[PDB]
């Protein structure tokens, strides 16, 4: 009794923690899993890809919204999207679905959420740089924007919209 | 009791302006859940308290009074106090007296911008919101009150090393030392921010601040932090609340193995909360994100360890069979119950945080309303109920006022309600965040944004409603202690409960090598440089400071 | 005395609320994929 249930005690302590390090490698082994698929495309690109964001709406690939959408690859989409005080240039965004949108998303102001209602892509948006995420979109229809990152008193009121044509 | 006991009364005033500061903040806490089941109670708070301006406004109090304020106040008074009484020695009164203080005069200075609506800006303060310089100024010297609160204890430790030549550090000592080193080592994010960017902002020596490099910085004491605010819980819990059970610490060993943990990888894992952000190379999120995963682990011992101790205390207490030990436990004292039912939300709590901690994972809830539901259960309950237990034998050993029968009914109401409340908030928060509903939003001012959250809206509403009712008796129950005039000084002369600690033959070598401090925080912060160290190069590289807004 | 079956109890329910978490959101990532 009580020097009894000590090593009892810490024996199945060892064994708690052997269990616990492996079902942890198991996790381990299920994201590495992830990050081998397309589902990985949602995961912002790593280089820095510096803009200005006092010019980002008078020159350049988010200036003029007719400009938004650029065919890049065979099917391969790349959007330039501009998320600022309330808002997301374009609006709504139309892309076409079973092709690979590649979002390129800044903001001219302050730190702007980007949560695509119903999918993976949900990213931080940066003034002063460019936030990259590659998705596919396999249902069409219409997909709400969300601002999810406190951006002023209008951010509860931020949505946009994304129009991938069936 | 104050003349020898010096340390009684710093360690008290620490305490109230801490359980102020928790009161002020957590009024807006039941307005919050309200709108998040789509009530808007504001126009009503607006009449009551006129000068808030915003939900907004709101907010940043309830973060930076309750997460901010009330938690590092709570571990400057545990984590200098506990230490003290074990070793049985006097802090550098000097010094103590003069973190109180800054922490107090921090406090008012940062106050009187976030009360004139002069840095809506949340208690995450990114850039480019731009806040009130007194803001930044008065965050700083409150923090750094926490710098003279490590060497306090780091004294402590010493001169008691010296009377001592030899022998192992005692278990409560222990804990606070590699506290509050792994606190200093965290520490640095924040630090770095302020004095090279956010200050010299605010008082426009700058006009620009990189967000990427200042969100990173950010993050490198961020998440620590949170482990700043767990521990000094996790030291009662350990040491002190076996003895409220009728037991015992069934291992010191452990409880020391945890803590090393935790001084090992508090630190090197903040990009698992930037895993949605750009600039950051995806192996480095990748690395961090299992760095995390280990992070975990000291808490899963935890978890036996002291689930073990409270069957073992069970037993002891007669305990029947598989789960008799649970029904043999003093459930008429809330100094036990407090914690335990923290310990309870603290599961499902834990479950959320590995979820979030799974990369690619994260992009399902991030800034969404079950990053809140995680957090309540961590912060807001199992913290905060410990806290408010510990009243139960902490204030009377501070003040040798007694705890009548009544109060500790009510205590017991007061401790079960905020449990309830904060678990059916919890069920809430998770299913909204799902279901895509976003976090630090006025979304009672849209209410047909989100119809597809109908049900969790109801919920949150109801512990709006409990959790009101909660709070209210909490004030009514301590302000009913502090304000009697019963004094019985021979048990402000009372010892603390410290629990005893069983132990073996093979814990000396373990510990030993556990007491190698000066060897453990270098490991800890050659980890911090090697984990931190390539990005931080590449982003000082290229730096791009935007300017300032502010928008509200 | 014995085995901490209420401790080994404890970490049951917290393995398998972990589970139920972590195998859940898998599930809704792959399926917002
Ligand atoms: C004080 C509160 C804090 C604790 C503690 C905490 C725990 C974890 N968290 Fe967290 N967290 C994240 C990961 C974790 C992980 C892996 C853990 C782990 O430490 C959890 C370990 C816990 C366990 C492994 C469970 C142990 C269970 C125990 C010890 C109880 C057993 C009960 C017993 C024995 C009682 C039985 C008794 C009887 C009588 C039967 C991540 C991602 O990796 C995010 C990012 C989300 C996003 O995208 O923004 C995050 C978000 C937050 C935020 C949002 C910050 C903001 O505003 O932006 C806060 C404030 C916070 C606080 C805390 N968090 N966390
Ligand atoms: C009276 C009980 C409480 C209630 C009803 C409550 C309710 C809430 C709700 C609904 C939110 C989400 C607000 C939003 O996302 O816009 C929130 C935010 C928050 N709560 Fe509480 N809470 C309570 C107590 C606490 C306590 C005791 C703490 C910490 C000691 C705390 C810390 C926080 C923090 C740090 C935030 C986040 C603010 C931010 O995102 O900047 N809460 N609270
Ligand atoms: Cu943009 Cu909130
Ligand atoms: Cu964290």
């Amino acid at each position: 009794d009580e020097h009894k249930a000590h090593k009892a005690i810490l024996a199945y302590e060892k064994g708690w923690l052997a269990f616990s390090l492996a079902m942890l490698f198991v996790f381990i082994a299920l994201i590495a899993y992830t990050l081998a698929t397309h589902t990985a495309g949602v995961i912002p690109a790593g280089k820095l890809e510096r803009v200005d964001p006092t010019t980002v709406r008078q020159e350049g690939p988010w200036a003029d919204p007719a400009q938004a959408v650029v065919q890049t690859g065979p099917n391969q989409y790349t959007v330039y999207v501009l998320a600022f005080a309330f808002g997301y240039q374009p609006n709504p965004i139309e892309v076409p679905q079973g092709a690979e949108i590649v979002f390129k998303i800044t903001s001219p102001d302050v730190i702007h959420g980007f949560h695509v209602e119903g999918t993976n892509i949900n990213v931080e948006v940066l003034p002063g740089e460019v936030s990259t995420v590659r998705y596919t979109f396999k249902r069409p229809g219409e997909y709400r924007i969300i601002c999810n990152q406190y951006c002023g008193l209008g951010h509860q009121n931020m949505f946009g919209t994304i129009v991938v044509k069936e | 009791v104050y003349e020898a006991y010096p340390e009684k009364k710093a360690t008290l005033y620490f305490l109230v302006l801490g359980f102020l500061a928790l009161i002020v903040g957590s009024l807006f806490g039941p307005f919050q859940a309200l709108n998040y089941g789509n009530v808007d109670a504001y126009p009503l708070l607006k009449r009551l308290l006129p000068f808030v301006q915003s939900y907004y406004q709101g907010l940043t109090l309830h973060g930076v009074l309750n997460a901010i304020v009330f938690t590092q106040l709570f571990a400057q008074a545990i984590m200098v106090y506990l230490p003290a009484r074990e070793l049985n020695m006097r802090p550098n009164m000097g010094l103590m007296w003069l973190s109180w203080w800054m922490a107090f005069i921090g406090l008012v200075v940062a106050a009187l911008p976030l009360l004139a609506n002069e840095a809506t800006v949340l208690y995450t303060f990114y850039p480019p919101l731009k806040g009130h310089w007194a803001f930044y100024l008065g965050a700083s010297v409150f923090v750094l009150s926490t710098w003279v609160s490590i060497y306090i204890v780091l004294d402590l430790w010493r001169r008691w090393k010296a009377a001592n030549p030899g022998k192992v550090t005692p278990l409560v000592t222990y804990m606070a030392v590699v506290f509050w080193l792994m606190w200093f080592l965290a520490s640095l994010g924040l630090v770095l921010e302020a004095v090279l960017f956010l200050l010299p902002w605010s008082f426009g020596l700058v006009e620009g601040v990189d967000p990427l490099v200042a969100r990173t910085l950010f993050w490198w004491t961020g998440h620590p932090i949170v482990y700043f605010w767990l521990l000094p819980a996790y030291a009662i819990i350990y040491t002190i609340l076996p003895k409220q059970a009728g037991g015992k610490l069934v291992s010191d060993p452990m409880a020391r193995l945890a803590f090393l943990l935790f001084l090992l990888l508090s630190t090197p894992v903040g990009f698992h909360h930037q895993f949605a952000d750009p600039g950051i190379d995806p192996t480095w999120k990748m690395i961090h994100s299992v760095l995390t995963l280990f992070v975990a682990v000291p808490s899963l011992m935890t978890a036996f360890t002291v689930a073990a101790s409270l069957e073992f205390a069970g037993r002891l207490r007669g305990g029947r069979g598989l789960f008799g030990w649970i029904r043999a436990l003093p459930w008429d004292n809330p100094a036990f119950v407090a914690p335990v039912l923290g310990l309870l939300g603290f599961i499902p709590g834990g479950a959320g945080g590995i979820v979030n901690a799974s990369f690619t994972l994260d992009y399902v809830v991030h800034n969404t309303a079950w990053v809140p539901g995680h957090f309540h259960l961590q912060v807001a309950s199992l913290v905060t109920l410990t806290a408010m237990g510990s009243l139960y034998w902490l204030l009377p050993n501070l003040t040798g006022k007694p705890i009548s029968d009544a109060q500790r009914r009510l205590g017991l109401a007061v401790v079960w309600l905020w449990f309830l409340g904060m678990m059916i908030m919890a069920v809430g928060l998770h299913w909204a965040g799902l279901l895509n509903v976003p976090r630090r939003a006025y979304i009672a001012q849209v209410p047909d944004a989100y119809p597809h959250a109908a049900v969790p809206m109801v919920f949150n509403v109801l512990a709006g409603i409990v959790l009101l009712v909660a709070l209210l008796l909490f004030i009514y129950g301590l302000f009913s202690v502090l304000l009697s005039r019963e004094r019985k000084p021979e048990l402000a002369e009372a010892p603390l409960p410290f629990a005893e600690v069983i132990s073996g033959p093979e814990d000396r070598r373990l510990v030993l090598a556990m007491d190698r401090i000066g060897f453990w925080f270098a490991v800890a912060a050659i980890l911090v440089v090697l984990a931190y160290g390539p990005t931080l190069v590449q982003l000082f590289g290229h730096l791009n400071p935007v300017p300032g807004w502010r928008l509200w | 005395e014995e085995k901490p079956k209420g401790a080994l109890a404890v970490i049951l329910v917290l393995t398998l609320t972990i589970l139920v978490f972590w195998l859940g959101v898998y599930a809704v990532f792959f399926a917002r994929g």
